[PDB]
RNA sequence: UUGGCACCUCGAUGUCGGCUCAUCGCAUCCUGGGGCUGUAGUCGGUCCCAAGGGUUGGGCUGUUCGCCCAUUAAAGCGGUACGCGAGCUGGGUUCAGAACGUCGUGAGACAGUUCGGUCCCUAUCCGUCGUGGGCGUAGGAAAUUUGAGAGGAGCUGUCCUUAGUACGAGAGGACCGGGAUGGACAUACCUCUGGUGUACCAGUUGUCGUGCCAACGGCAUAGCUGGGUAGCUAUGUGUGGACGGGAUAAGUGCUGAAAGCAUCUAAGCAUGAAGCCCCCCUCAAGAUGAGAUUUCCCAACUUCGGUUAUAAGAUCCCUCAAAGAUGAUGAGGUUAAUAGGUUCGAGGUGGAAGCAUGGUGACAUGUGGAGCUGACGAAUACUAAUCGAUCGAAGACUUAAU
């Protein structure tokens, strides 16, 4: 099928509600200092505790 | 395996019956009771399989009649069988002898020890 | 006019007196309790609450259902007893022979007695038509190109529409079911099991509710 | 099975004794997260054979292993084989399980695929 | 008996040697027959001298199946071939002879007279 | 239905039969309830009420139509663009080839017949089936629920007693009641019987490799063959359409005048169908008319007349399955048995490697019901669920009474 009718952009933007990206989830490496993702090693001196 | 279905079908189980293989002749004593009185039939065959189980195991067993083979499969803890003879112990290589249905004569005699 | 909770264990079989083969449900009826007695002039209708599995108190920093939550702690101190994670309400049974906070045991059924059971069935996901509403396949040869596509809800042209209540793919099982007229073969006193002649709905480790048959 | 990992029944036994010998030899590699928790098995259940250290066990572990040769140390060659018999499986006498640890990394660029380091305990 | 073109052997004293099944009877729709129901069908193979010739519609019933049956105890049984013989109107054989074990499952008060010439039963 | 007319469509509204058995009407084929009979009974004929459910499989023909076979309680008639090709087919009919009969001087046509002959499209909007997020329901939360409504189910045969009784010269042969067992359909489930079971067990052929023997590995449809766990399944195993109320349809009445008689009707009172409303099963408070019950939390700063984070609670992120396209739902996160590993089992296969004895040898016997084993039952913190972060109340106004 095609489409009958032109999507005005009122009815585009509506559609593009729900479509964007999340927070990546990251907390603060108590030996870095700097941040890292949850559950991952830190990347600046590579620790991971715990 | 579970501790609650093992626990309630343990006195359904019978302590009484001889210890058979896959392949032996066998001799199965039924109580039947078809018609007006109650009699009993001789079963006598060839065990050919026994799928496992607990309370649910059984046991298949064939014979040959007037030319048509007959299959007969009871639960081995029913109680509707007398007793069980073990006539002879035969030789086989696996533990279903599904390869004895196509066979009829000379070469579906079993070895023997 | 009884009723319990109890846990679906399995399915086996017994013997008969006459020596015939029933085959059983396995289930597991333990820790039921009283907890709420609603009647007319309060709530508008008469009914019992039951609990059936007992929880871990109460946690700091509980992350699960494991362990109970404040709320729930004070709806079972009223009736003195441990918190519970399976709650149901009974209409079918007569309040004044009731007490709140006593144990509801196996012994109230006896073998014999005609039952229903309710219960949860098992979910198969999103499934086609052909298994979801039992309809038939197409050729499969004869230069054909129609084989599982939904074939018996085809619709006219003078509508310009399609009605409500078609039989179309979607999401199969998971709902409440009902078995009526089953019968008690054996109660077990030790274990809080009973036998109930036939199958039940739900997966294994599944709830159900049995009650008395009502016609 | 347990998960196909995309692919055949062939590859995926192929790719299995492939990951399992590169551990033994290296102690430390690089790979999928995916693929890590399907080696942990493989690799896991070959140090269970060579602390049994019976000729039985050892020619049911030649069924599952490359033929590598081991010119690390400074003395004399050895393969992967004499190495799980003699180095490996001495030093796990005492632990029961867990010979293994799965370390995460995250996502690589290109693929999006999360990274993971596996290595012995 | 399964179908509408099953062909059954005949296990009489008669003429006919072979059937073919054309309908099974009691109900609208019922489309499986098993031992003990009767069946109408015709002769496509007979011997010379009877009273049954080829192409005759006529009525039998069930003795042997290769799919059997099951009792109310758990137990089942399975014989090697599908047989059938013929009777008359009133539940009666027309011929002198039955060859071959029969179902005990024919005694209900209903076609005792072929069990009582059934060699076994 | 065959026709009449020529109002939309020729910058295109795809034409017969079939697959599908969806939806509707009653002028009812079966079942349910009745009046009359040239209704003795068992069957019938004709008319009235009734649309709840049900209303087979084959041979011939491209066929619709029709004839026939075997059944059934019955094998109903019609509409939906002669229902349905962005759902399927392409047998027939109106493309290009070739042949027969007939017509024509001819190129060619059929009042006709025969063999062969490309079926395109990734769904924007409405509609239909499933499944989530936001806000609202005048504090914030966790559970349990009422039912305004809506949707499901609704079929029927054969045997045995009453009774060889009533009826009938006789052959024949029951209404009204009480039981047993089926056919078709629906739903749940894997204990039994089977199917499958590409990380389970075993046997065997060719050819490469592990330096050789022995023992194993790759390729040849999973090389092929015999079995088979969990899970998913029917042809397998259980269950249901039961018993009952209320008002009615056609009919049958009681008591009664208009109309001193008569009359079911004018007032008044009864009875009466598988049909209507309940009674059985499922959904349901976005039912904005937003309902009910039991529990839990409730303080500092202003004068901001209002904020603030925190409390109860719930997530981010990790280990998973009884759930699952995703997301949701459910079992867990060290104060821990959620998954992997280790140790015991169940079920499956069928007698491992090495060694000894016997044979010239292919092989056989013992150590030993051995060894091996995906999903199923237990125990065990040896590995991984670390440390952390985010959201989330302080209860508006009028009236009445205590």
């Amino acid at each position: 099928a095609v489409p009958k009718r032109r999507t005005s952009k009122t009815r585009k933007n509506k559609r593009r509600t729900h479509f964007k990206i999340s927070v990546p989830g990251m907390t603060e490496c108590p030996n870095c200092g700097e941040y890292k993702l949850s559950h991952r090693v830190c990347k600046n001196c590579g620790s991971y505790n715990g | 395996n579970h501790k609650l279905i093992e626990a309630v079908t343990k006195s359904q189980l019978r302590t009484d019956l001889p210890s058979f293989r896959p392949g032996d002749t066998l001799r199965v004593h039924v109580r039947i009771i078809e018609g007006t009185r109650e009699r009993i039939q001789v079963f006598e065959g060839v065990v050919i399989k026994r799928r496992g189980g607990g309370v649910s195991e059984t046991f298949t067993v064939r014979k040959i009649s007037s030319g048509v083979g007959v299959e007969r499969t009871f639960p081995l803890h029913t109680p509707k069988i007398e007793k069980i003879e073990v006539k002879r112990r035969g030789k086989v290589r696996r533990a279903k002898l599904y390869y004895l249905r196509s066979l009829r004569g000379k070469a579906a005699r079993i070895q023997e020890i | 006019t009884k009723g319990i909770l109890g846990r679906k264990i399995g399915m086996t079989q017994v013997f008969g007196e006459n020596g015939e083969l029933i085959p059983v449900t396995v289930v597991e009826a333990k820790e039921n309790v009283v907890l709420q007695k609603k009647t007319v002039e309060v709530d508008g209708y008469n009914a019992i609450q039951v609990g059936f599995e007992d929880k871990k108190a109460y946690k700091k920093d509980a992350k699960s259902n494991k362990y109970a939550n404040k709320p729930a702690e004070g709806h079972a101190k009223k009736a003195d007893a441990a918190p519970k994670r399976f709650i149901r309400e009974f209409r079918n049974v007569d309040v004044d022979a009731y007490e709140v906070g006593q144990e509801v045991s196996v012994d109230t059924f006896v073998a014999g007695d005609v039952i229903d059971v309710t219960g949860v069935s098992k979910g198969k996901g999103f499934q086609g038509a052909i298994k979801r509403h039992g309809q038939s396949r197409g050729p499969m040869s004869h230069g054909s190109h129609f084989h599982r596509a939904p074939g018996s809800v085809r619709m006219a042209s003078d509508a310009s529409r399609v009605f409500k209540g078609q039989k179309i793919p979607g999401r199969m099982g998971g709902n409440t079911v009902t078995v009526q007229n089953l019968e008690v073969v054996q109660v077990d006193t030790e274990n809080k099991v009973i036998l109930v002649k036939g199958n039940v709905p739900g997966p294994k480790k599944g709830l159900v509710e049995i009650r008395t048959s009502i016609k | 099975g347990y998960r196909k990992l995309g692919r055949t029944s062939d590859q995926r036994k192929a790719m299995l004794r492939d990951l399992a010998t590169s551990l033994i030899i290296s102690e430390r590699i690089e790979t999928t997260e995916a693929r890590a928790k399907e080696v942990r098995s493989v690799v896991e259940k070959l140090i269970t054979l060579g602390k049994k250290g019976d000729l039985a066990s050892r020619r049911n572990a030649a069924k599952t292993l490359r033929n590598v040769e081991i010119l690390n140390e400074d003395e004399t060659t050895q393969t992967a084989l004499q190495k799980l018999f003699g180095e490996i499986a001495e030093r796990y006498t005492e632990r029961q399980g867990g010979y293994t640890r799965i370390l995460k990394q995250g996502p690589r660029r290109g693929d999006g695929a999360e990274s993971v380091i596996i290595e012995l305990v | 008996m399964i179908q509408q073109e099953t062909r059954l052997k005949v296990a009489d004293n008669s003429g006919a040697r072979e059937v073919l099944t054309i309908k099974v009877l009691g109900g609208s729709g019922r489309k499986t027959a098993n031992i003990g129901d009767v069946i109408v069908c015709t002769v496509k193979n007979a011997t010379p001298g009877g009273v049954v010739k080829k192409g005759d519609v006529v009525k039998a019933v069930i003795v042997r199946t290769k799919s059997g049956v099951r009792r109310n105890d758990g137990s089942y049984i399975k014989f090697d071939e599908n047989a059938c013989v013929i009777i008359r109107d009133d539940k009666g054989p027309r011929g002198t002879r039955i060859f071959g074990p029969v179902a005990r499952e024919l005694r209900e008060g209903n076609f005792m007279k072929i069990v009582s010439l059934a060699p076994e039963v």
